[PDB]
């Protein structure tokens, strides 16, 4: 949320802190990831728009153009769900384009802050390299890309 | 410059018939679609029935269509089409409509575009409504659209909620754009371009219509003549002759209407209805000049002709002073008024240019004065003035008193059982007085000599206005919200002229003054008095002088 | 009758004029107040319904200016036990109708928002509360329940006004009256004869219609009856309040009668609604209610019991979660759903818009929470409750 | 208090049966309150039942405990109840209109038990009239008054 807001991406161990998107972003919020399609979705309250992008950030499409203080966001199935601070309700739209912008709930009494999906069903399962003897780590282990990535306590110098 | 001198209010939309050189508009206050020439010569209610909240208008004056469209967002919202003469009224679209705020026409394609401010869509359909397509739907771009515009392949609509005019494609709404960002109230929008108005042959250019010519979908002439309010079309169908039948001048709060005395006609267009008034209480009419006098706050009297022309402030409190109720002497050209602040009865001279007003009867402390006059009526021929007073606790009792029209020889005709006494009217033909007692909820009757007091009508909640014409007694009850007619002899045959009319008030029948009995002392001796002439019983005229001056 | 003893009133009409709720005896010669009047600051009683068996008088308060005044309350006739039944979730337009199912102990009310209306049901003396219906085009405002016939009638005076009949769970919606009705301000059900009386102040008409459509006849009409605002049917008479006339009339309920109405009270201002408080109009014997399954133990349902016509078994619903295979117990939904964090609570929403029952009951949390993450393994939802501006907490 | 007993405007005390008769301004009705005992019991005796024999707007009320008669003055209402000096039994039954007419701005009414006569002040006429408890012998006792408010009769003096 600092000046020139960036979508900073790295591994679970933070190996390569590369900002995916840094232009045309004021107050990013509600980051969501299209696991099935490998896409990055987010909203910006100041921009009042919902945009999607590739994991690298080459592509950038504004899924939803009209919104009122859209703050939260989540994705599931072929639909994308977000919350508005102004109207105080949860909407829904098609993740591909956003054609079916309807209201999922009435005018909630307070402002809905964050919306998430409870995947009771199988989530993004992936064999954990950290399972085997903490992934060859004497300390904390973070399963990043291409094998485990060991982590160390921040309190001590390691 | 302003097209209409009269204050036509709540004109939600305006549509211009360039082919016919006519102006169409919808009056929300009157809930009617009114049409007039572009200058404003003859304004006429085109559609009145089955119309509650007409917002959004459209015209297709091209020779092959001559059609009219409007959208109503009241009870059972719909979009209707009728020929520009007012005939052939059909409801083209009545489904999936909640608040049809906007409406426009694409003349080349023959598609009419409309929007809903509640369902938040922008659809278009053919003239018959058979083929319907959605341009923008289930989109947060449209939140509270009001007006629409269509230049070429671009649709521009104004949203009151977002305070920004927006543009997109007129077939799929993809190229969304923001023409303007911050508008306090965008409301209507019009695309000014000659292509928007296709030129066509005007049949009305060579018509023989006397007052108004309007394009009609019906052939072979494809036009029809229209009559202004209060006029009747001759069978020749090209000349309109003025109607002369009397009608009830029903006065309500914020509006005054003209209701035809025939109960069959349910159209409130016996005259051009006055609008924009504040707390209208009573009304008087000048038959000879076709004027209508009414009093609105603060204590000020306005006049307008029966055709909605020359609406001015006849007399102000600055020059004339406050006035509440009126009673016009059509013979001697004197307007008798009741002063609320001073609690007195006055007279104002209509004749001449200078307005002279004097106080005739004032509260002198005796029981024969005026305590709190509510209704006043006059008989110019006999030179008698009759008024109703609610009385005061100072000693003046609630009474129906009488006096000569010069303020002399007062007497108490009737008294007792006059609680909450309302306005009193006089039947000149029978010399009987009709007054409404709210406290008893009755309409009583008595002679002008204080004899033969009878209860004409029973079981009323809050009767307000009384008018007697021919053999019928017309009265209005505020709580019942009804205008009812009974026989003035016995009050038996009750007929409901209007019902569910909120904020009813007093009324007077707009009858033709008896030309035979049209002479008194002042009429026979005009210019005898320097400032004010007042008729007195016996054909004798008594000169009086205005406030601040004394008779020599 | 001994002329020495005192007993509480058992049969009287409760009038609900906006300022205060007062009761009157049906015997005209009796002028005593049949209940302790309910008055006070912020009293705006839109409608009143009575639970005779439990001896309670419900009413819906509405106040545009103050949100805390909008509530559904109840009090005994002696003015002793006052408790706010419903105070949270009330829309911007407030509660616009109350129907009390004395047989099943379910309170039906029409929550009204700016652009939508919810026909909710609450099981009395519990916390279960379910939104049976969520509608936008229609505007159900006043609601009346007929447990004996297992029907639920409401009135709509919005665009396309109508009177609708539905099952006790609002499923089989049918339009009883769709024409000749403009502003059905007030609705009542004749329990004995299976008629649905209503008053329309816009058309100045008092009419009735049998529950299964069919006969529709006008009881009273004309220039008189300018604004009937609320009606109730007792024995062979209808008692209706007229706002303009400031009177509580009474006349024979059967049509074609011409006798003038009897006036129970006069000069009362701001009349809104009237209902009859009598054991006759709310029978509870099993034979009287056509063997209503929800009569006993809430029909065995854990959350909510609804008696549908024909189905002798008590259909059970869930205020939250889903109904299990047993048909009488509710557990957490096993399908994927949304979780969203409101300022003071964490809630859940099904993916299907039609299903309104939350996957799990709302959990109230600290002053402010700004994110949600759920760990199925541990069946817990992480949330960053920001207790104060500087006091953050996971 | 209004919390227990309810609103009251004018009083008339029965010193024999320990009952205090009141006039309710809000309800426009005549009530009675039990002074004897600890618990305060109040009931509405006469209410506006729509007939001309009810209570429209009662201003002054007086009682005769010995004869069991209640006399009150009503300014009436536009609903139909006329400005009257009515009478009733002290249980709220057998109402009747003793006097009517010329009672504009009718003020409080007092009862002279010794002579069984009623004294009332009519502000509108500016007089203090007198009449019997049986609706007979109505006479004007005092003339030329501006706004007479209170009336008390003791011994041979008014
Ligand atoms: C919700 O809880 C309230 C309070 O407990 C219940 O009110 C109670 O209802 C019962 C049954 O109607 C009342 O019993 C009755 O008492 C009267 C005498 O007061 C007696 O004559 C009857 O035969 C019967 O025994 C009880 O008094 C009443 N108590 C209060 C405080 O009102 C209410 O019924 C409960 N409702 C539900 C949905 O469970
Ligand atoms: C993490 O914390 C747990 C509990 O204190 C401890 O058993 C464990 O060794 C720590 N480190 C790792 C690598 O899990
Ligand atoms: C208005 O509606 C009534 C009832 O449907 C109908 O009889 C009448 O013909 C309609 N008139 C117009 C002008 O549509
Ligand atoms: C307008 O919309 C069309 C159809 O979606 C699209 O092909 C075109 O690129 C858009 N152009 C603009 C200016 O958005
Ligand atoms: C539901 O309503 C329909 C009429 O709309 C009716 O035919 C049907 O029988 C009802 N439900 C039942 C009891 O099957």
């Amino acid at each position: 949320w600092d000046t020139h807001a960036k979508i900073e991406r790295a591994t679970l161990g933070g190996n390569f802190r590369v900002p995916i998107v840094n232009s045309s972003l004021v107050m990013p919020s509600g980051l969501t990831l299209d696991y099935e399609e490998d896409l990055l979705y987010w909203v910006d309250a100041s921009l009042q728009r919902i945009e999607r992008s590739t994991l690298t950030g080459v592509d950038r499409e504004v899924i939803v153009n009209a919104a009122v203080h859209a703050f939260g966001l989540t994705l599931y199935g072929q639909y994308i769900y977000w919350t508005d601070l102004y109207t105080q309700r949860i909407y829904r739209a098609n993740k591909y384009d956003g054609s079916g912008q309807i209201a999922m709930t009435t005018n909630l009494l307070s402002q809905p802050r964050g919306i998430n999906t409870v995947v009771k069903n199988q989530k993004q399962q992936c064999n954990n390299p950290c399972e085997q003897f903490n992934g060859g780590c004497s300390h904390i282990c973070a399963p990043g890309p291409n094998g485990a990535e060991c982590q160390c306590p921040h309190e001590g110098n390691w | 410059r302003v097209v209409f001198d009269s204050s036509i209010i709540l004109t939600e939309t305006i549509a211009i018939d360039w082919v016919g050189r006519n102006l169409y508009w919808t009056d929300y206050a009157l809930e009617t679609i009114e049409v007039s020439k572009i200058d404003g010569s003859h304004r006429t209610v085109l559609i009145s029935k089955n119309l509650t909240n007409p917002r959004g208008l459209a015209l297709d004056p091209r020779m092959n269509e001559h059609l009219l469209f409007w959208s109503d967002w009241g009870h059972h919202p719909r979009i209707e089409r009728a020929s520009m003469d007012g005939s052939m009224r059909t409801v083209i679209v009545q489904d999936k409509i909640f608040w049809p705020c906007g409406l426009t026409i694409d003349y080349p394609n023959r598609l009419l575009y409309f929007m809903d401010s509640y369902l938040d869509y922008m659809d278009f359909c053919d003239y018959n409504g058979h083929h319907r397509r959605q341009v923008i739907a289930s989109d947060l771009i449209i939140r509270h659209p009001y007006a629409l515009t269509l230049f070429e392949d671009s649709v521009y609509w104004t949203d009151r909620a977002t305070r920004r005019v927006m543009r997109a494609n007129k077939w799929h709404g993809g190229n969304q754009s923001v023409v303007m960002y911050n508008i306090q109230w965008p409301l209507g929008i019009v695309a000014v371009h000659p292509s928007k108005q296709p030129n066509s042959v005007n049949p009305c250019a060579f018509s023989r219509c006397s007052h108004l010519c309007l394009l009609s979908s019906q052939g072979p002439h494809f036009y029809s003549c229209v009559c202004p309010s209060g006029w009747s079309l001759s069978p020749d169908l090209l000349n309109c002759l003025r109607d002369d039948q009397p009608f009830l001048i029903t006065v309500r709060q914020h509006i005054i209407f003209g209701i035809s005395l025939n109960p069959e006609v349910k159209s409130n267009d016996a005259m051009v209805p006055i609008a924009g008034i504040q707390n209208g209480l009573d009304v008087e009419f000048d038959d000879a000049e076709q004027y209508i006098y009414w009093v609105e706050n603060p204590g000020e009297i306005h006049r307008v002709k029966t055709d909605g022309t020359n609406r001015t402030v006849f007399a102000s409190i600055s020059m004339v002073g406050p006035s509440m109720n009126l009673a016009l002497d059509w013979i001697s050209r004197n307007l008798y008024s009741t002063n609320p602040r001073t609690q007195s009865i006055e007279v104002l001279t209509l004749h001449g240019d200078i307005r002279y007003r004097k106080t005739l009867i004032a509260n002198d402390g005796t029981a024969l004065g005026v305590g709190f006059p509510i209704g006043i009526t006059v008989d110019p021929a006999r030179g008698k003035l009759y008024w109703s007073d609610q009385g005061t606790d100072s000693g003046v009792p609630a009474k129906i008193a009488s006096a000569n029209m010069d303020g002399t020889s007062v007497k108490t005709l009737f008294t007792g059982n006059l609680e909450h006494l309302e306005c009193v009217t006089l039947d000149i033909e029978e010399q009987k007085l009709y007054w409404a007692v709210t406290g008893r909820g009755v309409i009583e009757r008595g002679n002008v000599d204080g004899t033969d007091r009878m209860i004409l009508v029973h079981q009323l909640s809050h009767p307000w206005g009384i008018a007697v014409h021919d053999s019928f007694l017309y009265y209005t009850d505020e709580q019942y919200e009804v205008i009812e007619r009974v026989d003035k002899a016995t009050g038996a045959n009750k007929i409901v002229l209007r019902d569910n009319v909120p904020n009813l008030r007093g009324l007077q029948v707009y009858h033709r003054r008896n030309a035979a009995e049209s002479s008194n002392g002042c009429s026979n001796n005009m210019n005898a008095c320097q400032q004010i002439c007042l008729p007195v019983p016996g054909g004798l005229f008594s000169c009086a002088c205005a406030t601040g001056f004394k008779l020599n | 009758p001994d002329n020495r003893s005192c007993s509480p009133y058992n049969s009287f009409i409760v009038v609900s004029m906006l300022s205060a709720i007062r009761g009157f005896s049906l015997e005209l010669s009796d002028h005593s107040e049949t209940m302790v009047p309910v008055a006070g600051q912020g009293r705006n009683a839109l409608h009143v319904d009575v639970d005779v068996s439990s001896g309670f008088i419900y009413w819906c308060d509405f106040s545009s200016s103050v949100a805390s005044d909008n509530a559904i309350r109840r009090i005994k006739p002696d003015g002793s036990s006052l408790m706010n039944i419903v105070t949270h979730g009330i829309g911007e337009n407030g509660v616009r109708g109350i129907a009390v199912d004395w047989v099943a102990g379910n309170l039906y009310f029409t929550n009204a928002f700016v652009s939508e209306t919810l026909i909710e049901v609450l099981r009395i003396n519990t916390t279960y509360r379910r939104v049976l219906l969520k509608v936008t085009v229609d505007m159900p405002r006043h609601i009346v329940v007929d447990p004996k016939n297992r029907y639920l009638f409401w009135a709509d005076y919005g665009q396309r006004p109508k009177i609708e009949r539905s099952f006790l769970d609002c499923t089989n919606r049918t339009v009883l009256v769709s024409e000749g009705i403009v502003t059905p301000r007030g609705l009542a059900v004749d329990r004995s004869d299976g008629y649905v009386y209503w008053v329309d102040d816009s058309l100045d008409i008092i009419a009735r219609i049998r529950i299964n459509g069919e006969n529709s006849e006008v009881i009273r009409y004309g220039s008189r009856y300018p604004t009937p605002y609320g009606i109730t049917v007792f024995e062979n008479s209808i008692i209706w309040v007229d706002r303009n006339l400031k009177k509580i009339f009474q006349a024979s309920k059967e049509p074609e009668n011409t006798e003038p109405p009897t006036v129970i009270r006069d000069n009362i201002n701001w009349l809104r609604d009237v209902t009859i408080f009598d054991k006759q109009v709310q029978p509870r014997s099993p034979a009287e209610v056509n063997n209503n399954p929800c009569l006993e133990n809430n029909g065995g349902c854990s959350h909510l019991c609804f008696a549908l016509p024909g189905l002798h078994t008590p259909k059970c619903d869930c205020a939250f979660g889903t109904l299990q295979s047993d048909g009488k117990n509710c557990a957490i939904s096993t399908e994927n759903f949304l979780i969203f964090a409101l300022s003071n609570s964490l809630r859940s929403l099904h993916l299907d818009p039609e299903n309104h029952s939350p996957p799990f009951q709302t959990i109230n949390v600290e002053r402010t929470v700004m994110s949600l993450d759920y760990d199925s393994v541990s069946d817990r939802i992480y949330f960053t409750q920001n207790l104060a501006s500087g006091v953050g907490q996971i």
